[PDB]
């Protein structure tokens, strides 16, 4: 559950750019956004499982090899 | 009717093209709007149905569509594309757009001066789903395909090329022979260049340049804030506020003037969420447009006249800016031209001759072919025409001795 | 009954002027007045470049000027003629006064 | 697998095409449309608050938008070019459109 | 009068839409010459006026 | 070699695959290289 705008203070927990995120695990590993929440935070059910949350990943880096 | 003005020398210009993508994304919780929580107005609401729920389903629509154009605008590039160590671009400048790593989100130098330049009763605000500095990566990363790869990362994966020779591909798709920028390379730089430095200084010089993506800003406090004085009305009412009723007459009486003040503060609401629908329209206008600008002018070259700032295009940059984009807009523009004689076709020896590709022009005293769009004078030959006919049928046609390439060789 | 109808910023004679001055650049200079100046060049040699613009090669245009001169005179002819006799035509301006 | 068709002839063709640019300019005095003349009413028309400038407002912004309509497309020419006095294109006659 | 100034707001916003395209063809087919099939009727596209 | 730009397919580089402009000093990032003549075989017949 996402609580939109919340401080988790007037309620696993979580704060979110987006609110207080509760039921949800914090991981700082990045992936696609599965489920958009807000302010760049995403939510999956990756593997054993729960429901996770991430800064989303926008895709694979890449450094050209120009010259 | 043998008259022709052809360019001599041309300038590259830079036009700077500003396009809403997304409004403030907004959900009002119209219960505590319309009631202020006060249960006495929400037992009558309630008799009212789908006029609670579906203004909360209307805004959600909005909301999502919001960060939809935001996606379809800058999330265009299969990959987070990042510049070399290396900037020798030929000459051509490339930093004050590119990240600058002192800026704590990494914006560019003209992504900074477009976000400094643009400036709960119930209602609330959401964030984007791609934060300003998501949006700054992707900027960055369309940017640093552009430089180094052309429009191939557009097709499949970035193919890295010179990029002295992505421009001239660049001329040679608006019919300019490639030579003309390699034999001009550090001026065409130094326009470029010097074009560029003159943004930051249009820029800097008045907020009124950024009036597209101010009134986007403006329009939607100018509607919440007049939707907020819209509780301070009575609509036939003993009082603009609830709970003072209440205090004031029995519950027959009181419901009367009650029933008042939902029809108006609701009536006010829809109002609201229609106009919201109809900007929300004219937004997705804009972002359609924008995000058709980062196919054809970003990812691409454009055929299109005056779709990709004025004058024959070659590249475009995009910057990001709040609730928009801008893109630099590269043109070259022919600039100082010379009148000449011509003819539409000559005659060599009993034959029509034609330019197989350029056009025929006379100084006055010799004759000349050159392309369309820069003098460039050719000494008129077999290989640079083609026959077509006998030396009647074409109307304005002159004499001309052509030269054949071959005949000094067959002396052998 | 409190109701208005305000003038347009630019009369229909100053439409008028604008229309003669897109046409004209059309006329004497082709595409050129959409980027620099409206470099003159001749009209027959313009229409050689739009020919050569949709893969038919210039000596097609030359080689039959007099006859698509004709064709293209005769075909404003009954352009002028269709809109003289009929109103019919204009459903697409005449529905926005309606509405 | 062998046949191409290929025209041996043309037609120079000429296709109208319309489209509408500008609604007729309009606008209306909310006062002057639901009350009209009646101090009284204008005075009761003020418990209804903000709709009565905000719909001015709208019709406002429709009718500004008309002018820069009409300007986005006819005035992207820089300079009022002169048709010559001497009509030389090649036999092409333009005087019905000039 | 609400129920006017509503529908005169997405009237207005059809005619945008085709003044852009008015002026879309005014920016393509008079000042340049069209590539993008049946955009300026039916043929291969020489010029407008 | 020349190539297409958009499939790599190998020309050897000859004066009609290419077309001269001028000396090599403005040329920036220039190289040597021989280019053959398509008539050198009948040149020498
Ligand atoms: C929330 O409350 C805590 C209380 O310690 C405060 O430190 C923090 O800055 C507040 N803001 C958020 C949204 O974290
Ligand atoms: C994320 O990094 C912080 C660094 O202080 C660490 O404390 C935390 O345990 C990390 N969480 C995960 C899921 O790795
Ligand atoms: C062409 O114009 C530029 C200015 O735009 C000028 O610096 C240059 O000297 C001119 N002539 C040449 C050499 O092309
Ligand atoms: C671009 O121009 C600026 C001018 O201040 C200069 O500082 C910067 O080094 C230049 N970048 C390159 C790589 O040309
Ligand atoms: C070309 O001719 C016109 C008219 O005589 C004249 O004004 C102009 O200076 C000449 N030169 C140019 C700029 O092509
Ligand atoms: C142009 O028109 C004049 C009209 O007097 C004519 O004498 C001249 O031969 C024409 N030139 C061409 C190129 O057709
Ligand atoms: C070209 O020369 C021929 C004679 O060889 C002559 O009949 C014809 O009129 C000349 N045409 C022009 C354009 O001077
Ligand atoms: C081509 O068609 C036109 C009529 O459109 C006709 O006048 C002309 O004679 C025809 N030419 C041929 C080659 O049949
Ligand atoms: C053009 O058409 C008008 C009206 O039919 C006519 O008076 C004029 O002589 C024509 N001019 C040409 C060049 O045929
Ligand atoms: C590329 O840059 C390097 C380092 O400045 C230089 O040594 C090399 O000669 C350059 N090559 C070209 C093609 O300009
Ligand atoms: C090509 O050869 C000449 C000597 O004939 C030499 O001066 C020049 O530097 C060479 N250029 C390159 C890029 O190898």
């Amino acid at each position: 559950v996402l609580y939109q705008g919340v401080n988790c203070t007037e309620v696993n927990v979580f704060q979110t750019r987006a609110g207080c995120l509760i039921g949800a695990e914090h991981v700082n590993n990045s992936y696609e956004c599965d489920i958009p929440i807000g302010a760049g935070i995403c939510a999956s059910y990756q593997t054993s499982q729960s429901i996770i949350a991430y800064t989303m990943s926008l895709g694979v880096e890449n450094s050209v090899a120009y010259s | 009717n043998n008259s022709i003005a052809i360019p001599t020398n041309f300038t590259i210009s830079v036009t700077t093209e500003i396009l809403p993508v997304s409004m403030t994304k907004t959900s009002v919780d119209c219960t505590m709007y319309i009631c202020g929580d006060s249960t006495e107005c929400s037992n009558l609401l309630l008799q009212y149905g789908s006029f609670c729920t579906q203004l909360n389903r209307a805004l959600t629509g909005i909301a999502v569509e919001q960060d939809k154009n935001t996606q379809e605008v800058f999330a265009q590039v299969k990959q987070i594309y990042k510049t070399p160590p290396i900037k020798d671009f030929g000459g051509f400048n490339f930093s004050q757009i590119l990240p600058d790593p002192s800026k704590p989100s990494k914006r560019s130098f003209i992504e900074d001066l477009l976000f400094n330049k643009v400036t709960f009763n119930g209602l609330t605000v959401l964030p984007p789903l791609l934060t300003d500095e998501m949006i700054a990566q992707y900027t960055s990363a369309l940017l640093a395909g552009t430089i180094t790869s052309g429009w191939t990362f557009g097709a499949g994966a970035a193919l890295q090329i010179p990029f002295a020779m992505q421009m001239a591909y660049r001329f040679n798709g608006i019919g300019v022979t490639q030579n003309v920028l390699y034999e001009n390379q550090k001026l065409i730089a130094n326009q470029f260049n010097s074009a560029i430095g003159k943004i930051q200084d249009s820029l800097s010089s008045t907020a009124s340049a950024l009036g597209k993506l101010q009134d986007v800003v403006n329009q939607n406090a100018q509607a919440l804030n007049t939707l907020v004085k819209q509780l301070s009305s009575n609509f036939g009412a003993i009082s603009s506020v609830l709970n003072d009723i209440l205090s004031r007459l029995d519950p027959p009486e009181a419901e009367v003037q009650i029933d008042r003040l939902i029809t108006g503060r609701l009536q006010s609401l829809q109002t609201y969420v229609t106009q919201q629908l109809i900007r929300a329209a004219e937004i997705r206008a804009s972002a359609n447009l924008a995000a058709t600008k980062m196919s054809e002018c970003v990812l691409g070259q454009s055929k299109r006249v005056d779709f990709c700032g004025k004058g024959y295009h070659l590249m475009s940059f995009p910057q990001s800016a709040p609730h928009g984009v801008v893109f630099l807009h590269v043109t070259y523009v022919p600039a100082q031209e010379k009148n000449f004689t011509t003819a539409p076709a000559i005659c060599h020896d009993g034959k029509a001759h034609f330019p197989r590709e350029g056009v025929f022009v006379s100084n006055g005293t010799h004759w000349f072919v050159t392309q369309r769009n820069f003098y460039e004078p050719q000494i008129i030959t077999t290989d640079n025409t083609f026959v077509s006919g006998n030396c009647d049928v074409v109307i304005g046609i002159v004499n001309n001795t052509v030269y054949d390439p071959l005949q000094p060789e067959l002396d052998s």
